[PDB]
């Protein structure tokens, strides 16, 4: 069963145990509702909005502002800011093919940021989700087996510096990196 | 496993507790981005499931299921856009739009949700010793 | 071309293995040889033990082969004008087969019962026409279904083989035995010569008692027909493989096999066909007039053989004897029949559009080429090939049919050699697609 | 009008040649009637005796034939013997007594219920199964898992597991239990667990999930998935060694070892060249078992599992020198098997004989058949698993422009493990002298194997570079794995 | 005999089987030779008591 | 449109037909 809420207008399901997919299914709903809920115009448009971009452009502006000032801790914290605002306060029916690169663009520097920083499993993370969304260059699995070799996985990172050096064969890291790898490989078994 | 019938359930509800008339088309467009979503994965599964049966590796009757589910996507999808249609004049052109919009919208929000658990999965397989600050401990 | 709504068994989506067409081929033949000891009811020694006649097999697979022959006639003197560009002439052949087929069924059968000793007088003759189409019906859905991807192979070659190896064992363990004064004596070679050296207690004299026996069957006819179908079991390996190469996708190499049998019992078959139907004629036109000059030289038929005429010149030696009673006789008959053989193989590939000038146009449509040699020269080089091959082939048969007829076996050269080539179809599609 | 048999004259011959044309020759015929194997035994003497009672609890025609031919002779010898008159054989009694409605009943009987009921019964079981060798519901219920997959889930061993656990042929042989208990019988394997009383089930499923992990793998990669395929590799190697999967598995893996002991006090040695490069009592002292008798058996186990090197790989097509657009090419690998206590030797020492392809139309128009010849692989140890396995290697290729499997994988079993052997145990790691220049080491002795892969697909019609990825894992132990690149220069 | 020169000369070329090839040949050809023979000789042997029982 | 077991059926329900005709028949002629 599900119950209904008159103030907030939130479903909300009351058994004792429900599967994963009536859960999902009942947050979309609810995200959906709270979307139509503040748009006004009945016939909606695909178009984005206005604000939202300026709110969120603005956040990510004054993440990036710290890197010149070289306050790298506050940085990463305003950009996991704007990501979660764009994933959050951004309706679902805005165009797709706009609401996708912002979401690369900012993901990018804050791949960069967790990096430099030291966290290398968020950033591992972020690098598989970047990659797996639809977005493969060379510039990705370098810093893809980075990480995996500094968390100690030799042969994702064998696997990974391969699958770089099997679209740019031109790159003058990923040989360093195989190099390395290598290395490291040949001590472990040995 | 669908949201179908969840959305048949919030419309009995609404005809005994006189709920608000947004939830009904938030209903109503979560049915439509399955729908489309369901149909396009099967347009795409089609080949492989063509050829594992033609060489012989999964039998008769799940070709026959599978032939008749391409169907029934299609006259879910078509019910669903005729209650569209009854539920708001002249909202049949941008509804399908919307629909195909907010199936990828939503997929690409879901696969970025997932990486909480997912990160915590690796974690338990390869034995790593990570204190606070996301930093390695050996 | 019409619409026609047919009872017809569909082919499977997939292929089928190689264990459930052995297991249908088994039932089918089992359900047609059960289907052809049962008689009739309506009807008024055995006197139906040795022909089919009398039985719900009646009619057999005749009209069948009738239909097959006539529409392959048509299409052999090019007056259908088929197209292989569409795929629905096709299928109207087909459904022509079948429309002449039960068509003919139906005749066949009211003839039959209407001028046949089954007898004059409504119900009865209704029922004695039901039994004749309900079984010929059944026998083309079976060949149906064998022939669309259940069976190995035709139904009409594998009915064939099943009389034939049928024929052979029958005329070996016979368990019927025949009376004529001396005594009771086994129809069989095998059963006859363990019953006289098991009974007459006189080993020595059984042995050549049992083993010559010029009147039934004897063991020396059985030792012959094994050895000549080990050695037709020989010449069938022999093959003439020239090794290919493709030039539209590159990597494909193989080899062509040129086999020995080229026609593959055709023409011993034509020439059987021509001396029946000349013998018979010979035989009708002396029957009619008693004497004439020409009909006093083509044959002159006493106690059925004739003596002193062409009929007799080509009248088939049955053992040693005739040969070494007449040599002339023989000098004649081995060229004649081994001539004919060959004129035939030969007339046959240029005609079957088996011609080197055809294996050359569809070698130049696959776009192979003979590996060490030029792309302009495989005709040249299957000139020297596929003759030679036919003709000797064509020679080889008739000399082994000559042979087998001389030397007195169980069975005639001809009928082994069918059942041989039906087998051995079976045995290198099966080896050669792989199954248990 | 035929005349039976009516004093018994002339039945007993045919009945006695048609027992000895059946009884000679089979009498006749009973008259008439490369791979070093290493573990037999030693498998057999750590195998649990709760699994060997388990395997152990899952010519008298010819006498009474003869027999029978002597009673027939003496009857035969002890009996007292113008128009054809034909006759039969068979007696008189079978057709005239009282026993004539009881041939034609049985006759009825036999063509109108025996035989319908049983064609249709063998029908309708051999229609039930997949050529892969699994039954309809089970590949129904895989193809439905694959379906929908969420690509966002990421595969692990329990995954898997529970995808076995709902196998329709789990259930024919014990319908009393559910999905969940045969899930828990699962883990209770894999965790080396006791069940207490369904243990003669425990080993029947685990000893069922061969075929099914290998129809699972076929569809796998028929849905052109790599990560399924790549945990199915792992769960079958699981389910066979009895150890659930770990970073330091290939050490923990071994007979006699103790886990409370080597993972608290070491945490660098992981595979088994690391465990070699030690000394031979710092060995025993390091994996904790203190016992020479028994240290023995587990170094005779650790240095004779087959670990793989490649000399030689790339695209080889028959009967020309290159790679053309529209041709069909297949991969030729040149695979040493080696132990993972020999050092190193160099690929410049190879003769470049054993490298070279034969250039001859025999050799050039079927290129399996020298591959067909090589000797089949040993008996692995496993004392956990109940039956008896021979090892395998599944080797499947994929691409690396979006990392697809493009193929159904391949399969070989015939491999030959001649550079295990015991007489080359002087080429030891260990004493870091230079073994080369030994005096029993002669570069001719060491047999180098080969692997042809078909490919399946011609090449493509453009002109380019185009990588791939061959993957060559095991199905017993967890040694050292291929994993390389390779790229066909489509040259026109 | 030129006739018979050149089916001399196609015979040499030609490839005969050999033994352990033959040696399958035979078996598989006598096999199934024996199979359809005996379920004819059985079939027509079976049928003769019931033929006159029945008839 | 017809399976090979639909044949099987309809050869061995004519044969066992005809045989039960004949066998009546010949019950039938010597009862009466």
């Amino acid at each position: 069963t599900l119950e209904y809420n008159a103030n907030s207008k939130l479903i909300t399901a009351s058994d004792a145990v429900v599967a994963l997919s009536t859960e999902t299914n009942i947050d979309q709903i609810n995200v959906l509702t709270t979307s139509l809920i503040g748009e006004t115009n009945p016939n909606f448009t695909p178009q984005p909005n206005e604000a939202l971009s300026k709110m969120i452009k603005g956040l990510f502006e004054s993440g990036m502002k710290n890197l010149q000032q070289k306050k790298l801790n506050e940085a990463l914290k305003n950009v996991s800011l704007a990501i979660e605002m764009a994933q959050r306060k951004r309706a679902p029916w805005e165009a797709f093919a706009i609401q996708l690169p912002e979401l690369h663009f900012m993901l990018r520097s804050k791949i960069d940021l967790c990096l430099i920083l030291g966290k290398h499993l968020e950033a591992l993370q972020d690098l598989d989700f970047l990659l797996g969304t639809g977005l493969i260059q060379p510039d990705v699995f370098v810093r893809k087996a980075d990480c995996l070799l500094k968390l100690r996985q030799w042969e994702e990172a064998r696997a990974t510096c391969e699958r770089g050096l099997a679209l740019a064969p031109e790159d003058m890291k990923l040989r360093a990196l195989l190099i390395e790898t290598a290395r490291n490989l040949a001590e472990y078994n040995g | 496993n669908d949201a179908h019938d969840l959305y048949f359930q919030i419309k009995e509800m609404s005809e005994n507790e006189k709920i608000h008339e947004k939830v009904l088309k938030a209903a109503l467009l979560n049915r439509g981005a399955e729908s489309v979503r369901r149909s396009l994965k099967l347009k795409e599964l089609a080949p492989q499931i063509n050829l594992l049966y033609k060489n012989g590796s999964i039998g008769e009757d799940y070709w026959k299921r599978f032939e008749t589910e391409v169907k029934l996507i299609e006259l879910e999808f078509k019910d669903t856009l005729q209650e569209a249609e009854r539920l708001q004049p002249g909202w049949v052109q941008l509804f399908v739009m919307v629909c195909k919009e907010i199936c990828f919208n939503q997929a690409l929000s879901r696969r970025y949700q997932s990486i909480l658990k997912r990160k915590e999965v690796c974690i338990k397989e390869w034995e790593l010793k990570i204190n606070n600050d996301g930093r390695l401990v050996n | 071309p019409f619409e026609s709504f047919l009872p017809e068994v569909i082919a499977p989506e997939r292929k089928v293995p190689y264990n459930q067409k052995l297991i249908w081929t088994g039932v089918s033949l089992l359900i047609f040889l059960i289907l052809g000891q049962i008689p009739l009811y309506g009807i008024v020694l055995r006197a139906m033990l040795a022909s089919n006649r009398g039985t719900l097999l009646e009619l057999g697979v005749s009209p069948i082969i009738t239909s097959s022959m006539i529409f392959q006639f048509l299409q052999g003197t090019q007056l259908l004008q088929i197209r292989p560009e569409s795929k629905q002439d096709r299928e109207l052949f087909q459904i022509a087969q079948k429309v002449c087929a039960i068509i003919l069924i139906l005749g066949q059968a009211l003839v039959v019962v209407m001028t046949g000793n089954y007898g004059a007088p409504l119900p009865i003759c209704l029922l004695l026409i039901f039994q004749l189409m309900f079984a010929s019906l059944i026998v083309m859905l079976l060949d149906e279904l064998l022939s669309k991807g259940y069976g190995l192979g035709s139904g009409i070659s594998l009915f064939t083989a099943t009389n034939i190896a049928e024929q052979i064992f029958w005329r070996a363990f016979a368990p019927t035995t025949v009376n004529s004064g001396r005594g009771k004596e086994f129809e069989g070679a095998v059963i006859a010569f363990f019953h006289l050296l098991a009974v007459r207690k006189d080993k020595k004299r059984a042995l050549v008692e049992a083993f010559y026996r010029t009147n039934l069957p004897n063991m020396f006819q059985v030792l012959m027909t094994v050895a000549i179908f080990l050695f037709v079991l020989y010449l069938q390996g022999f093959r003439y493989e020239l090794p290919i190469r493709s030039t539209k996708v590159r990597g494909q190499i193989g080899i062509y096999p040129i086999k020995l049998f080229y026609t593959s019992n055709t023409p011993i078959m034509l020439q059987s066909a021509l001396t029946s139907n000349i013998f018979l004629i010979s035989q009708i036109l002396f029957q009619k007039y008693p004497t004439n000059p020409l009909i006093r030289l083509i044959g002159v038929w006493g106690i059925q053989m004739a003596l002193s005429g062409l009929a007799y010149y080509i009248q088939p030696l049955m053992s040693l004897s005739e040969a070494l009673l007449d040599p002339i006789k023989t000098i004649v008959y081995i060229t004649f029949v081994l001539g004919s053989c060959a004129v035939f193989s030969k007339t046959w590939i240029e005609i079957s559009g088996t011609s080197p000038r055809d294996i050359a146009k569809q070698f130049k449509d696959q776009g192979m080429v003979i590996n060490g040699k030029r792309e302009t020269s495989i005709y040249r080089e299957l000139k020297k090939i596929i003759p030679t091959a036919a003709a000797f082939g064509g020679a080889t048969i008739g000399a082994l049919s000559v042979g087998s007829d001389l030397l007195g076996t169980l069975g005639s050269g001809a009928s082994i050699l069918m059942a041989t080539t039906t087998i051995y179809g079976y045995y290198e599609a099966a080896a050669k697609e792989g199954g248990f | 009008n035929y005349e039976y048999d009516e004093a018994s004259e002339t039945w007993p011959s045919f009945i006695l040649t048609g027992l000895l044309m059946v009884v000679g020759p089979m009498t006749l015929l009973q008259i008439y009637q490369f791979n070093e194997e290493v573990f037999k035994n030693l498998n057999e003497e750590y195998t649990s005796d709760e699994i060997k009672q388990f395997r152990r609890k899952f010519n008298i025609i010819i006498i009474v034939g003869w027999i029978l031919v002597a009673i027939l002779l003496q009857r035969i010898n002890s009996n007292d013997a113008q128009s054809t008159s034909h006759g039969i054989a068979l007696p008189r009694f079978l057709v005239d007594g009282s026993a004539s409605p009881l041939l034609v009943v049985c006759y009825v009987a036999l063509l109108g219920l025996i035989l319908p009921y049983f064609v249709s019964r063998w029908w309708a079981r051999t229609q039930s199964y997949t050529k892969k060798g699994i039954h309809n519901v089970t590949a129904s219920n895989f193809v439905s898992n694959l379906v929908n997959y969420k690509p966002s889930e990421i595969v692990t061993t329990d995954l898997i597991l529970h995808w076995l656990s709902f196998a329709h042929e789990f259930k024919q042989f014990f319908p009393d239990l559910q999905p969940t208990d045969f899930e828990k019988l699962l883990q209770d394997h894999i965790n080396r667990r006791d069940s207490g009383k369904l243990n003669n089930a425990k080993f029947r499923i685990v000893a069922k999930c061969h075929s099914l992990l290998h129809g699972l793998l076929d569809i796998a990669c028929g849905f052109r998935n790599l990560d399924i395929a790549l945990g199915a590799i792992n769960t079958f190697k699981c389910i066979v060694q009895a150890v659930p999967l770990t970073p330091n598995c290939q050490i923990l893996q071994l007979p006699n070892v103790d886990k409370e002991h080597f993972i608290t006090k070491t945490g660098d040695i992981h595979t088994l060249g690391k465990l070699f490069t030690l000394e031979d009592a710092k060995i025993g002292e390091v994996l904790g078992i203190k016992d020479q008798a028994k240290l023995n058996e587990t170094l005779r186990v650790a240095s004779h599992i087959p670990n793989l090197k490649i000399i030689k790989a790339d695209f080889l097509v028959p009967g020309e020198n290159q790679v053309t657009p529209s041709s069909t090419p297949y991969i030729s690998l040149k695979v040493l098997v080696r132990s993972a206590k020999q050092p190193l030797i160099p690929t410049s020492l190879i003769p470049e004989e054993n490298l070279t392809e034969p250039q001859d139309f025999e050799s050039q128009r079927d290129p399996f058949a020298m591959m067909s010849k090589q000797p089949l692989v040993p008996y692995s140890f496993a004392p956990f698993f109940p039956t008896k396995r021979r090892g395998s290697w599944c080797c499947l290729v994929s691409s690396q422009k979006d990392g697809k499997i493009l193929q159904t994988p391949i399969i070989i079993e015939k491999l030959s493990y001649k550079n295990l052997n015991d007489d080359k145990d002087f080429f030891d790691k260990r004493i870091k002298m230079d073994l080369t220049k030994h005096e029993k080491f002669d570069i001719n002795d060491w047999e180098i194997g080969t692997i042809k892969i078909p490919l399946g697909q011609p090449a493509p019609e453009t002109v380019g570079d185009f990588f791939f990825r061959v993957i060559v894992k095991s199905t017993d132990y967890f040694t050292t794995d291929l994993d390389i690149t390779m790229n066909m220069k489509v040259r026109d | 005999v030129e006739f018979v020169r050149e089916g001399t000369q196609f015979l040499a070329k030609c490839k005969k089987p050999d033994l352990k090839e033959y040696t399958k040949i035979v078996k598989a050809v006598g096999i199934g030779f024996i199979a359809v023979g005996i379920i004819g000789y059985a079939i027509k042997l079976i049928h003769i008591p019931i033929r006159y029982v029945i008839v | 449109r017809v399976d090979p077991l639909v044949v099987l059926f309809l050869a061995v329900g004519f044969i066992f037909s005809v045989v039960a005709l004949h066998v009546i028949s010949k019950v039938a002629g010597k009862l009466f």
